[PDB]
């Protein structure tokens, strides 16, 4: 059974630009030394992404228009899943991804999710009739190191595509999206298509330092260069500057 | 024919295009994983009784009838409606498997049309039955020398009822019009017959696990299909490849293109399929069409002779005297080491002529 | 041969309900299978739903997945049809046909059928 | 010939059904004209009209421009009826009902 925590107010969020991050693989085709022009939903370069920081319980409901770019600079795995739904009224189907101790469990159901879900899963109490369940054992995860987890959630023509990327990052000056290329790989292609309009995250409080950068996608044409080993090394936005559109 | 004239002048003329035709029809479909649970009907617990014979809705799966083999020496493969083989090329919308154990002395009773005492009071099979009936002895794992009463059946019945329904009602029986009405004595016994399976008994009335597979087909789409082709992989030749969704013609070879775990296919500058991945056995190939080119006929003129030379543009004299040049493979001319004036231009510094018997030369 | 009748309504408003009943007797129904097959005015035939006698599993059409449900009463040897959320383009004369699963794809017997129009 | 009212659509190139597959099939390159007219006053009486036959069961689909006047019994199952016209031996030609 859920319980509304006490002493929790609201906090005005901030905004920060994305340093050429949020570029995934459009299709499952292998190419080398090819400059391909795609017209898929990508993240525009230098976009004002939020800067939800937790050190203290930032978990607001955010709109899901066409795509979500979810970054996480963590070291102790603070966040452990997400929740997607259009009304959150225990009436229609809603997607839930929760990280276990050794696996990831994804459900399509209408559990009794309350206003303030937080983490053994005390976020819901009952389980209605579900249409899809998936348990994936390989889940999704030295002192002077940190973990950067990139995720791209898209919902087009029914299939909810989930791209992921894991990388080690050095603890720099106050955290922000670092510079470089990531090339998120396709991870999940669930047989789904229920309507999704809003979403939220899932924290983990172990009662005896993290930040996410939720962004929004939009239709854009990108120019991707494939290397000889089959990975993308750079990307042109084609709608950023006169130089970017003349290249 | 290509010049629309009966008098061809001296010169080289390209007539048509040469292209090698494929030989095989390799498919290479993936390893099915959604197999049907046929082990919970055969390799399940001992068995179900014949008065409450159960069957599950075996639908929406891929039932491979080859996993049923490699077991106890099951004989009497008597199936009706369809041949014992060729089941892997048909799909029924539903399959129902029955599990019940009766005496093996008159197992011929379990068949369309045949009636009697076992196949009448316990479980009758209609004359129209396209399923598959099989049987096998299981006395080595379903017997014990004390008296085996773990399987019961029926003896008292008035008439023959409808087919294909379970008979669990065991109300009191009447052999005539005697108003017994709950006495439980002579001529009014309890309607329930029992068994006795002992290894000392002969092969006649020993327990026999029998299973019938009724293949029910409706207007619903076919769900229970069988295995697919999954042909062998033969490379180093032009084959008709028939992969999951990438069909076509071309040669297959070993490729060094290191694919990614999620990538399955590969394109090129011309947006054409270049490399593929064999689903069942992870191995990257390279789709390349076989040798093709244009045929050009060098003719010294129909007025003077009728001999011709054939030049295939873009070959290597290894797929069609012959002469390998930088333009193809000339067949019909003799490469003379001398050098004359270029009469019929062929290419790459090589030309042809009709010089002295009379034969076409290349120089 | 042997053939029986089917009754019910003949007209229903676009949003009401109707209970069609195909009444059979003197037939081996429990091992056979039954189905409804509609016919649009000016068009061909279309399979609506089907029920079996062996296990009783029902199978509906993709257009009537969440609007049509049927149930066979073995005690009365009749087939019911309870239609929900009747739209304006579902008007068709429903035929009551039974066939044997261990045969071919041809319907054995055809009912009388009655046209039900919607406003 | 004579057909039903709802079965007039099946008399067309490409259309399938019961009359266009077992009685009379038109080819895809049919260069002709089909002309139909109701005969409820000349072919119908209120007594029970059963003087018009049609085929319901056949092994395969009838090819274009083929007349099938045979009377071989059909077999809806696997039982060798060998000409008895009984259970699973339905008669291939049934009569119409015009009221
Ligand atoms: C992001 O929004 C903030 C507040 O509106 C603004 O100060 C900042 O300049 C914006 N940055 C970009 C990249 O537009
Ligand atoms: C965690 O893993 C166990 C074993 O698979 C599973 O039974 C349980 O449902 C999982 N818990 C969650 C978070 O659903
Ligand atoms: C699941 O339950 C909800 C609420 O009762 C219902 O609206 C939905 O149609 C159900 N889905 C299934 C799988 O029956
Ligand atoms: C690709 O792999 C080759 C061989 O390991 C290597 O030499 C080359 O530098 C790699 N290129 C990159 C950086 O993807
Ligand atoms: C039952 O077990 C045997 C032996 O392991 C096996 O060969 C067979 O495939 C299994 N499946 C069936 C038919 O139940
Ligand atoms: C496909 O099945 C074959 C036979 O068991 C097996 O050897 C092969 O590795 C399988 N491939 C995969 C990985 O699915
Ligand atoms: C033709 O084949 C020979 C022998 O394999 C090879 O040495 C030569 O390079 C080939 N030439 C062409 C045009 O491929």
């Amino acid at each position: 059974q859920c319980v509304n925590l006490t002493t929790r107010t609201q906090l005005p969020p901030a905004y920060t630009n994305s340093f050429t991050r949020g570029v995934y693989y459009p299709d499952k085709v292998f190419r080398s030394s090819v400059l391909h022009s795609t017209q898929d939903l990508f993240l525009p370069f230098f976009s004002n992404v939020t800067w939800f920081h937790v050190i203290r319980f930032d978990n607001p409901v955010l709109p899901f228009n066409d795509g979500v770019y979810f970054a996480s600079i963590e070291k102790s795995n603070i966040i452990r899943g997400w929740i997607f739904g259009t009304t959150l009224d225990s009436k229609t189907q809603s997607l839930l991804i929760v990280n276990n101790a050794t696996n990831v469990v994804i459900k399509v159901c209408e559990f009794q999710f309350c206003n303030d879900p937080f983490l053994e899963f005390r976020v819901y109490s009952s389980a209605n009739n579900c249409t899809f369940e998936y348990v994936s054992q390989p889940f999704l995860m030295q002192g002077n190191f940190k973990n950067l987890r990139e995720f791209v959630f898209k919902n087009i023509d029914g299939y909810f595509k989930i791209y992921s990327k894991h990388t080690p990052i050095i603890v720099r000056e106050p955290e922000d999206l670092p510079q470089g290329f990531s090339a998120l790989e396709p991870l999940v292609d669930l047989p789904i298509g229920i309507n999704i309009t809003r979403f939220q995250t899932l924290l983990a409080l172990h009662r005896s330092a993290a930040a996410y950068y939720v962004g929004y996608l939009q239709p854009r044409t990108f120019l991707l260069k494939y290397n000889e080993n089959g990975t993308i090394t750079d990307a042109v936005d084609c709608a950023l500057d006169p130089l970017s559109e003349t290249k | 024919c290509t010049l629309k004239s009966f008098t061809v002048e001296k010169g080289i003329y390209q007539t048509s295009n040469f292209r090698v035709q494929p030989t095989e029809s390799i498919v290479r479909f993936p390893n099915i994983t959604n197999l049907c649970p046929f082990d919970e009907v055969f390799n399940a617990t001992r068995f179900a009784s014949v008065y409450a014979w159960n069957r599950k809705r075996i639908s929406n799966c891929v039932a491979d009838y080859s996993v049923l083999y490699n077991l106890a020496p099951f004989f009497t493969f008597k199936c009706y409606g369809v041949s014992p083989t060729k089941l892997n090329d048909l799909c029924f919308t539903n399959v129902y498997a029955d599990s019940f154990v009766i005496r093996g002395d008159e197992v011929r009773q379990i068949a369309p049309g045949q009636t009697g005492n076992i196949a009448d009071y316990n479980y009758k099979l209609p004359d129209d039955f396209t399923g598959c009936v099989i049987a096998w002895n299981s006395n080595k794992l379903d017997s014990k020398v004390s008296g085996n009463y773990n399987y019961l059946y029926r003896l008292f019945r008035k008439s023959n009822l409808k087919p294909f329904e379970r008979d669990i009602s065991t109300e009191i029986y009447q052999a005539g019009n005697k108003p017994c009405n709950g006495v439980a004595g002579f001529n009014c016994y309890f309607p329930l017959r029992s068994y006795s399976f002992r290894p000392t008994y002969g092969v006649g009335h020993q327990p026999y696990r029998v299973v019938v597979l009724s293949f029910e087909l409706l207007h619903a789409p076919a769900t229970v299909c069988g295995p697919k082709k999954s042909t062998n992989l033969v490379k180093n030749k032009c084959v008709n490849f028939n992969f999951n969704g990438l069909k076509g013609t071309g040669v297959l070879t070993e490729s060094n293109k290191k694919f990614l775990p999620f990538q399955q296919f590969g394109r090129d500058i011309a947006d054409t399929t270049d490399a593929v991945r064999d689903p069942q056995t992870l191995e990257i190939l390279d789709i390349t069409p076989c040798s093709f080119g244009g045929v050009s006929v060098i003719t010294p003129g129909t007025n003077t002779s009728n001999q011709v030379a054939v030049l295939y543009q873009g070959v290597n004299c290894t797929e069609v005297n012959v002469f390998q040049t930088r333009a193809g493979c000339l067949i019909g001319a003799e490469y003379v080491n001398n050098s004359y004036e270029c009469d019929i231009p062929i290419g790459a510094g090589i030309c042809a002529s009709y010089q002295t018997s009379q034969s076409i030369i290349a120089y | 041969e042997v053939q029986l009748v089917e009754s019910g309504g003949g007209l229903v408003q676009p949003g009401g309900s109707l209970r069609l009943s195909c009444a059979a007797s003197d037939f081996y129904f429990d091992y056979y299978e039954m189905s409804w097959v509609r016919q649009a005015p000016g068009q061909g035939l279309e399979w609506v739903s089907t029920i079996s006698g062996l296990g009783g599993a029902t199978y509906y059409a993709d257009s009537v997945k969440g609007r049509f449900t049927i149930s066979r009463d073995n005690s009365k040897n009749t087939l019911y049809l309870q239609m929900n959320s009747l739209r304006a383009e579902d008007t068709a004369l429903y035929y009551c046909a039974t066939r044997s699963p261990f045969g071919d794809y041809a319907f054995s017997y055809w009912g009388q059928g009655t046209l039900v129009t919607v406003s």
